[PDB]
């Protein structure tokens, strides 16, 4: 038995020469859509991304998000209709019991970041305006994205 | 913020500890070794005397009576663990008042804290009324009267509830401190009634503290939420808001006033 | 006796067996 | 002795992002497996951030990750921070949280680097404490690829801290 | 206005609070009922019922 | 409009339901099967033991006393229908007022 | 039988020089609604 004939090889590690980042060669969908819409910005589409983010966020999280559009440093005033943010997710890997790591990038038109997402599901919503956006009930209960230091 | 019941409860707890609980602890600790050795040597002595000369029932009566005395003395000397029971009471109040009947998740708050927060909501509404009175130099004392009414309602509700909590805590501290004198009262038949009365009073004030913890927490949280919603904007009727405040206050005050009679009646109803 | 006690107990177990929303915040789109 | 225990040691075919050149397993397991400023600074960053940070909701992963990237001596020092009455689990619990971000990392020798970072405390009442500045000194090596799915998907390189300290700046 | 408010409020509060006391007490008694209907089984515990 | 007693009464009703009525229903439902079977088995065992042991009057004493215990326990466990009684109290107040 | 282990299985990998990528009932309605919005809509940028 110990021989088995069957043998298993190892995932190779890919090292990004620019970032030093080592990559090993349904929840992930929600985590992707959440981060992309939350972190991204475009004056022209933000109302949907804004409401969607709130729809996929616990009230605590929704408030943290809403606050990013408040005050003199509001995304609505800083980017406004002069600059925009493009966000794309490279890879998401769940790590436990309502928790996953999202590796993504972002750029401004007119960086590399990693998000940690705590989450659950609250089941189907009971409004047409919610079910057509988040039928599964995805909800972020905790959120913290940290950019690399200096260059990244 | 409004913090009145937390400091008052801590003050009363420190006082009741340092006198009632600490005196009983040290006094029991001082006599425990002496009484232990004395009881052991007295048991040996009486055993020898009964087996040589005195009237004795050797194996049944002597051993059984020694066992009764030993168990009673061991329990009475277990009072030397006073800090355990004092912490038990001081934690029985918050655990029950927190989420037993409220049904809201608890971060781990206590009694004085919740009373302070709700009274802070009320007094903040009164302070806003006073500010509005300050704005209207004349034609502003109406807002002063509003603030006085809000302040009196909040203060009187909080005061009644907190004062009965204080009475329960002080009474329980005194009873626990004087407990050994009444547990030794079971030794002799004539002094049995003393232990019966002590137990009845312990039950009375325990039921009081349970009832006031629960009901006062619920009522004071309801009042705090209602006052936290109150606003002197153009959209709320001032009469409706102030009237709701006074109605909630008086409703809570009389409900609480019925509670001491209920506790005493239940303690009396249990035979003891 | 067991017949009657059993019918009581069966009726008794007949009764024995027989017995998440999003947040609110300021609008997502505001005038540019 | 012929049982399937201890399989081929995990082999990292290091791929150069600029040239696409493919490397192979090496003596780096018995040396510092992590190689290249870029790569080492990443591990040093992720180590400090996860080690120093705290959130009731995500800490289980940061906790296990820190241990995964720590020598047993270091793992024990870390585990102890969650013990006793002053445990991070009791002090912060689910009432307060710690946010950590690294500003800059510069390697200085043979398994050693300096990490400059900040930290701040947030809480349930919506308040935030003034941020503090700290500097970590990290002694480290690499132990090569791990042989468990639960480890390789977190630390494939084998990064390991052998010594750690962090003082106020 | 203060007099009117106090009169209306105190009347309503007294009446409603006694209604609340009655409802709470009846609810608690109904909940604790079975322990006291079971007291008919033994003669010493009849006084509890 | 002015709504103060409806929300307050609903809140208090919810607190009484979750913490005084449901807990009692949960306890009675959990013990009803086990206590039922135990009481039946105790009846059988005690009957056999008394007919083969300590003196008892089977025709009158055993049947009558067992009937008393049975009726009392049946009523007591019928309190497991707490929701009916709480809603009966909830219906009582408005119908009369 | 051991001494002549089966021929080493052929080992080959491909590395993308541009991406550094190394290589060895209610579900239809939600997908259809998302596809329809993306299909009829247009923006050079997305």
């Amino acid at each position: 038995v110990g021989f088995s004939q069957p043998a298993p090889a190892p995932l190779v590690l890919r090292v990004d020469n620019a970032t030093g980042a080592v990559d090993v060669v349904v929840d992930t969908y929600w985590l992707n859509q959440y981060v992309l819409n939350r972190e991204a910005y475009d004056y022209n589409t933000i109302q949907m991304n804004y409401d969607t983010t709130a729809l996929l966020s616990a009230p605590a999280v929704q408030q943290d998000y809403y606050k990013l559009f408040d005050g003199s440093n509001a995304r609505d005033r800083v980017l406004g209709n002069k600059a925009r943010i493009t966000v794309r997710v490279r890879s998401i890997q769940p790590n436990g019991r309502g928790q996953a790591t999202v590796r993504f990038t972002t750029q401004q038109h007119n960086q590399h970041q990693i998000a940690t997402i705590g989450y659950t599901y609250i089941g189907a919503p009971m409004r047409s305006s919610d079910r057509l956006l988040n039928p599964l009930g995805f909800q972020v209960t905790s959120y913290r994205a940290d950019p690399e230091i200096l260059n990244n | 913020a409004f913090e009145l019941f937390t400091p008052l409860f801590n003050k009363i707890d420190q006082t009741t500890a340092t006198y009632v609980t600490d005196i009983s602890s040290r006094a029991i600790a001082a006599i425990t070794p002496v009484v232990s050795v004395g009881l052991t040597l007295g048991f040996i002595t009486y055993g020898w005397l009964i087996i040589r000369g005195a009237v004795e029932m050797p194996v049944a009566e002597f051993l059984n009576r020694c066992l009764r005395i030993g168990i009673i003395v061991s329990i009475a000397l277990a009072g030397g663990l006073y800090q355990g029971e004092i912490a038990n009471a001081i934690t029985t109040v918050p655990d029950e008042l927190a989420s037993a009947l409220l049904g809201n998740p608890t971060q781990g708050a206590s009694a004085a804290a919740l009373v302070d927060q709700s009274a802070q909501q009320g007094f903040d509404r009164a302070s806003e009324a006073f500010e509005e009175a300050g704005f209207f130099s004349s034609d502003g004392l109406l807002y002063g009267l509003f603030g006085i009414i809000i302040l009196l309602a909040t203060g009187l509700l909080a005061a009644i509830g907190g004062a009965f909590l204080l009475l329960a805590k002080i009474a329980l501290a005194l009873l626990a401190g004087l407990g050994p004198l009444f547990i030794l009262a079971l030794i002799w038949q004539p002094t049995h009634r003393f232990f019966d009365q002590w137990a009845q009073q312990v039950l009375n004030y325990g039921l009081l503290i349970v009832l006031f913890a629960a009901v006062f927490g619920l009522l004071m949280q309801i009042f705090g939420s209602y006052m936290a919603d109150l606003r002197f904007d153009g959209a709320q009727n001032v009469a409706y808001a102030i009237g709701g405040s006074v109605i909630l206050s008086i409703v809570s005050i009389v409900l609480l006033m019925q509670l001491p009679s209920i506790a005493s009646g239940l303690a009396g109803g249990i035979g003891l | 006796l067991l017949c009657v006690i059993a019918v009581v107990l069966v009726t008794l177990s007949y009764k024995a067996y027989k017995v998440q929303v999003i947040p609110g915040y300021t609008p997502r789109p505001i005038r540019p | 002795v012929g049982f399937s225990q201890p399989a081929p040691a995990p082999l990292v075919l290091r791929v150069d992002n600029a040239t696409g050149a493919v490397d192979v397993v090496t003596t780096l397991r018995e040396h510092e497996s992590s190689y290249g400023e870029v790569v080492d600074t990443y591990w040093l960053n992720q180590y400090v951030l996860n080690r120093e940070a705290y959130d009731y909701n995500t800490i289980q992963m940061n906790y296990d990750t820190t241990a995964l990237l720590s020598a047993p001596a270091v793992q024990q020092d870390y585990y102890k921070l969650f013990d006793g009455s002053n445990a991070r689990d009791r002090v912060l619990g689910n009432k307060a949280r710690i946010t950590v971000r690294v500003r800059s990392i510069q390697p200085n020798g043979r398994g050693q680097a300096t990490v400059r970072f900040t930290t701040q405390q947030h809480n349930s009442n919506g308040t935030v404490e003034a941020p503090q500045h700290q500097i970590a000194t990290i002694g480290y090596t690499y132990i090569g690829a791990p042989m468990r799915s639960s480890d390789r998907l977190l630390n494939p390189l084998g990064f390991q801290v052998t010594s750690y300290r962090a003082d106020p700046e």
